[PDB]
RNA sequence: CUCUGAACCUGUGGUAGGUCAGCAUCAGUUUUCGGGGGCGGAAAAAGAAUAAGGGAAGGUGGCGUGUUUAUAGCCUUGUUGUAAUACGUCCACUGGGGACUGAGGACUGCGGCUUCGUGCCAAGGAUGCUGACAUAAUGGU
RNA sequence: CUGCCGAAGUUUCCGGAUAGCAGAAACUCAGAUCAGUUUUAUGAGUAUGUAAAAUGAGAGUUUCUAGUGGGCCAUUUUUGGUAAGCAGAACUGGCGAUGCGGGAUGAACCGAACGUGAGGUUAAGGUGCCGGAAUGUACGCUCAUCAGACGAAAAGGUGUUAGUUCAUGAACUAGCCCUGGGCGCUUAAGCGUACUACCCAUACCUCACCGUCUGGGUUAGCUUUGAGAAGCUCAGACGAGUAGGCAGGCGUGGAGGUUUGUGACGAAGCCUUGGGCGUGAGCCUGGGUCGAACAGCCUCUAGUGCAGAUCUUGGUGGAAGUAGC
RNA sequence: GCGAAACCACAGCCUGGGGAACGGGCCAGG
RNA sequence: UCCGCAUAUGUAUAAAAAUAGAGGUAGGCUACUCUCCUGUAUCGUAGAAGAUGGGCGAUGGUUGAUGAAACGGAAGUGUUUUAUUGACUUGUCCAUGAAAUUCCAUGUGCGGAAUCGAAUCCAUUGCAUACGACUUUA
């Protein structure tokens, strides 16, 4: 719902694997807090989750197999490094996008 | 359809009533609203016909005779004056005969639903509200009526040095390649 | 809008009547509700028939031949009014018959304010020959030359950038 | 800076009214842009904002908003009916609201 | 079944802001000629039985819970069974150490007790 | 502001209520009936969809005394069953083709409460429908009215 | 031997309660656009189109006058293979958008799927998946 | 305090007996009747009446028992009129006991009759602005210097628009203009007609909830446990209200019983922009103040509830630091 | 310096209309 | 001057003029053509809210900062001309960084003082005068 699919024409997705992305891999880390009362006060936990490599790596593997994909097509690289606004006289009612 | 922060209305050739109207709801709809050249409304009917009225109007009060005056009192007769409301709408109105220097150099806007051209019949009689206004009492009609030349003749020294200049691009835009290479788009 | 239909009808048959004579007007009405009580008031005031005594045979719209062809229609009608009878006759051109009788009720509602329940047309024919044209407004639509600029013209996004050109 | 505005203009006129009864639970929003009821139908749905800053910096902010969404076209013009969570104070006639472009179906 | 009030505001007596001498509590109007008894318009509302709220969320708490006077020991243990449908308010004439018993009572049977922290402190 | 006569035979239609509908028999006896009352109804002749919509959307049955929806064809057979009427297409049918126990059937429907027409009426609605009105007979015009009022 | 979820170590095991918000599957009510399909009428009338004749708002030729297809064509008439479209009406045909409501609280019932199913279902009234907060969120005075 | 029922406001004789309207009790009674209703046809004179068809509703009673025994707005039919208005009968309904949308505003005009709400849709009126809603579509009249929107009136119009008749004209017919709510509006934002859109009532529909009424279920009290049978449960309809009638409740002083009740670790009272409960009368509670008693439940009892009485007693204001000494 | 009393439903700018005064109190305006 | 205290979202768009039409038009007063027939246009619009670099094309468009001169009187308060000094330069081509926000929630004011002027009272005055208040002069 909160998404505009515009009628660019499409990206080549079909050859990158995403059985890897369900719900539980976005799912955010269950509370498990091992702690002991004398850390937990004094705030002497420091708990951070910061994003792990294989993160890194599926989204490296993701951009290799794209780039070429949006490469072939012409004005399309900067095209999604632009960012989407409105401006005088825009009705969106009437825009087709 | 859209709003300004500040709109400028050049008042030439508009009717007293449809003009009032209009600018009383834009005013109501939280817009400022500046109408310039209020010595050349027009309101339909025959010289005599408004004189009787404002005649009358003399009898019964302030009486204004500036041509912004008239037009005040139609915008504010359109609106909720005796509430807070209203009120605050009046004061977002500024009505002046004439083209003073802040506005002179911006845009100024024409009401299609206002216009006498398009609302009143060919052939029938008129009452410009400056010269309506001349013989009740105003007496500064002489003096706008000379410095509107002045402006004229500046505005008009302005446009063909605008018109000069853009003669420029518009001569650099057939010549660009690009221009044609992809004009698919419609531009 | 306004519907041509004609109507048929005839009274009960009796013992005094085996059969009837079968009555037929065009009248106009925007619904056929409209048209068969319109032809039974009719036939109550020239044929003194009973709506009661009486019923309806059959009834069918009539659509214009030639919808595509200018014609000139003129059409008597009788006026009720305060003195409540006159006989006028008018001229229309226009290309169907419920234009004409929809522009005449125009016309006279205006001009002489009156009601549709008032007004009864007694014939519609059409004028097919110049001489046989009455009306000097007609006569000169009719002249070989129709050569008139566009009248009317008069053309939200209120505060137009620009004066109109309202012209050519 | 014409690289933001996600929503489009939009402006508070007054709630449902008689002619002397007021009914405050629902306003009339004026769409910038929307000249008919036809065209009123794209933005049904959407959620609108009345956004405003008040003195005191509550939650280390300075501006607050309330939300709402546009229920229904109201009229020809394309003014359309829009309910608040909480209703839209008497002193916002003539104020800004922002029409978002979620949520979306185009 | 969540709790619905179809009014908040109470029923104050006409003319009771106008006069010191006339109190707030509902009276209701028998003047023939008053406008408020023949309920015109922008005259004040009247208790009538429309108003009247849902039969099983009456008499409940905003937290659902339905407020049980309670005096003593006694009291609280009564709510053992109806702990989940009832709150213990202790009345205002119970003495400090009477409260203190109920309060620790109350906290093993599982009650809410709605003013539990009246007339006395906390040492930890 | 209804005169005594016409509060009479209203109430012998069952039309207490603004914009109640029923299906009435039509005959000498109520031709001049609804003639006394013309200018406070509206009438004409259903068809088979006005009908069918009419029993399936706003369809109740008086079941002692009370206003019973028809949400099964029990409830229909309970009541009509000695009629041979079984099923809501039975009621249909015995209603469209005014059958032999066509009063059982329609007495056994409640009046129907419709709603005001989406849309409304016309823009002077207590005129007789031959003068532009929306009282009186208008026929087959009664179904692009119910139509709204469904 | 059983029991005490008994105390603590061991678990860092597993589930985690109140206000707001978002979406998705639904049910009730309702509003608003769209796609098709039947059946009616003069089995629409027109029209494209086969074609005989005629006149002029006389076109084109001929000499403004009169013409009859000329180097335009118009109307009428039967007529060329049939139609198409509009309007009316119906579909227990179908695709979207928006809003308000969620009463009830084991099981029964009427139905639809299902070879039968402690079967499944939109079938005698809302559920599922999430997100934000205690020093805040939310409401009241 | 709340709930439920609910008039009459006038025939007849004549301060009343009445009747009638509105309730209670005692009945019987659908295989029976009743009706501010329409009929069939013929009886009499389109109306009127008739016995027996359509539609709706179950009806008939007997007894006694509160309140009223006027008018107003008038419409319509209608008599006399009399400068002319107007007055006189009956009739018809409404207001009177009735709030709500509109009508610029409005006691009687147009809509509509009312439990608390959400959503939808309308009526009468409306959509230039005030003011929610088309400065919409189509066809016409008029330019009014006293437009129009709401007798000086007969006429005059070298003021017109359309048409009819006789027929170059003549008049006639009908309609607009002149002389005799605000702002503003003029191929309208006036008037007439047609057509789609739109605005919103306490009205209509769907749903939730309150209450009343009506109908039904519920015991070898079944591991559905939901038998304060005075309980539980299911369903449908309805909701103005003066006089009047009938139920259920709230509060106060005292009494019998009870809570093995509350209280100097603070009773009662009082204050409070603390919190909560009940449709309401009212009740519970936090904090402050305070200092000795007090309450819930069952029943009994009464000198038992105030805004009025040019009320009684007391206290205190504006007049006013005025008239003045 | 001393020191009242009567009176007190309550506020209080005008033009028109609100039919039963409507007015001061409503509606439309200044 | 010291002291104390409290701490809008692109804000982009300038002849006049009428519809019984204008605008401008070569040429030298024209002639005739063109344009409209609204701004749905034009100007601007990339960058982890807009980064770091390599650059390249052009060797230049935007601007900041100052030094500026002209023009603008109707209420000029702004229109340019710039001189430079620095940058982004979207003109274009590449390399890095963006994330676990892992589905929306977004100097200024007061109170005090040490100061500098001015005004009133004031020396005053009747010029004004119930009193206020006014006018002259110390």
């Amino acid at each position: 719902r909160y998404v505009i699919a515009t009628s660019a024409p499409k990206i080549d997705v079909s050859g990158v694997s995403v059985e890897k992305f369900t719900k539980a891999y976005f799912a955010k880390q269950k509370r498990s807090g091992p702690v002991k009362k004398d850390e937990a006060f004094f705030a002497e936990n420091a708990p951070k989750n910061a994003l792990p490599a294989e993160r890194i790596a599926d989204q490296k593997a993701v951009d290799a197999k794209l780039l070429p994909a949006i490469k072939a097509i012409p004005n399309m690289k900067e095209y999604l490094a632009a960012s989407f606004a409105l401006s005088n006289g825009d009705r969106p009612h009437l825009m087709k996008f | 359809s859209e709003f300004q922060k500040v709109v400028v209305i050049d008042a030439k050739g508009h009717l007293l009533g449809r003009l009032a109207s209009v600018v009383a709801k834009q005013l109501l709809g939280g817009q400022k609203v500046v109408v310039v050249r209020c010595e050349e409304l027009n309101i339909s009917g025959h010289f005599f016909r408004n004189k009787l009225k404002y005649l009358a109007y003399l009898r019964k009060a302030f009486h204004f005779r500036a041509p912004s005056r008239i037009f005040q009192k139609a915008v504010r007769g359109m609106l909720p004056h005796k509430t807070a409301r209203g009120q605050a709408a009046l004061e977002h109105l500024q009505a002046v005969e004439g083209i003073p220097p802040p506005f002179d150099k911006q845009k100024r806007v024409v009401v299609p639903a206002a216009l006498r051209v398009l609302r009143l019949k060919p052939g029938r009689k008129y009452c410009t509200v400056g010269r309506l206004s001349s013989e009740v009492g105003w007496k500064y009609n002489d003096i706008v009526a000379k410095l509107e030349e002045r402006r004229k003749v500046k505005s008009a020294a302005f446009y063909q040095a605008k018109l000069a200049k853009q003669k420029k691009i518009a001569s650099a835009k057939e010549a660009s390649p690009v221009n044609q290479k992809l004009s698919q788009f419609g531009y | 809008a306004l519907k041509e239909y004609q109507v048929v009808g005839r009274k009960v048959p009796t013992e005094h009547e085996p059969v009837p004579k079968l009555f037929r007007m065009r009248l106009f009405a925007p619904n056929e509700s409209v048209a068969k009580s319109r032809y039974w008031y009719f036939l109550k005031m020239i044929n003194k028939v009973k709506k009661a005594t009486g019923e309806i045979v059959a009834i069918n719209e009539i659509s214009e031949p030639k919808p595509l062809k200018a014609k000139v229609f003129g059409i008597w009608i009788r006026y009720d009014s305060r003195s409540g009878t006159h006989n006028m006759y008018k001229e229309f051109r226009d290309t169907t018959r419920v234009g004409a009788v929809e522009a005449m009720y125009a016309d006279m509602a205006a001009r002489h304010r009156a009601r549709f329940r008032s007004i009864r047309i007694l014939k519609v024919v059409e004028v097919e020959k110049k001489e046989d044209v009455r009306r000097n407004y007609v006569k000169q639509l009719l002249n070989p030359h129709l050569k008139f600029p566009l009248p009317h013209r008069r053309t939200k996004k209120v505060f137009a950038p620009h004066r109109p050109s309202t012209f050519y | 800076a014409q690289g933001h505005r996600l929503y489009v203009k939009a402006k508070h006129l007054s709630f449902q009214r008689s002619k002397h009864v007021i009914h405050p639970g629902t306003s009339i929003v004026k769409i910038e842009g929307c000249d008919s009821k036809e065209e009123a139908q794209f933005y049904l749905g959407k959620r609108v904002c009345y956004v405003y800053k008040s003195s005191k910096a509550v939650r280390g902010s300075k501006i607050r908003v309330i939300w709402g969404t546009i229920a229904r076209p109201h009229g020809n013009s394309g003014a359309v009916r829009a309910r608040f969570v909480h209703n839209l104070p008497a002193k916002t006639f003539g104020s800004s609201l922002r029409v978002m472009l979620y949520p979306s179906n185009i | 079944v969540n709790i619905i009030k179809k009014r908040t505001k109470p029923f104050k007596r006409h003319q009771s802001d106008r006069f010191k001498r006339v109190g707030e509590s509902w009276r209701k109007p028998r003047g023939i000629d008053s406008c408020v008894r023949r309920r015109f318009r922008g005259t004040i509302s009247m208790p009538k039985i429309g108003y009247g709220n849902n039969k099983k969320t009456r008499y409940c708490m905003p937290n659902g819970l339905k407020a049980f006077l309670v005096r003593n020991v006694s009291d609280v243990e009564l709510l053992l069974m109806h702990n989940k449908t009832y709150a213990a308010e202790i009345a205002g004439n119970v003495s400090a150490r009477k409260r203190v018993e109920i309060v620790e009572k109350a906290r093993a049977l599982g009650v809410k007790v709605t003013n539990a922290g009246a007339k006395v402190r906390s040492q930890e | 502001n209804i005169p005594p006569k016409a509060r009479k035979i209203m109430q012998l239609l069952r039309l207490l209520q603004i914009n109640n509908g029923i299906f009435v028999k039509f005959n000498k006896a109520i031709k001049e009936m609804l003639q006394v009352v013309e200018p406070y109804v509206t009438y004409g002749i259903p068809n088979h969809k006005t009908v069918r919509e009419l029993i399936y959307k706003r369809g109740f049955g008086k079941v002692n005394k009370q206003r019973i929806p028809l949400s099964d064809n029990a409830i229909i057979e309970a009541a009509l069953g000695k009629y041979s009427i079984l099923s809501v297409e039975d009621l249909i049918h015995e209603i469209y083709t005014v059958g032999p126990n066509f009063k059982q059937a329609a007495n056994f429907l409640w009046p129907f409460k419709l709603s005001s027409p989406l849309g409304g009426w016309r823009e002077r609605k207590f005129k007789h429908f031959i003068e532009g009105g929306d009282a009186g007979k208008r026929d087959e015009h009664i179904n692009g009215l119910v139509q709204k009022m469904l």
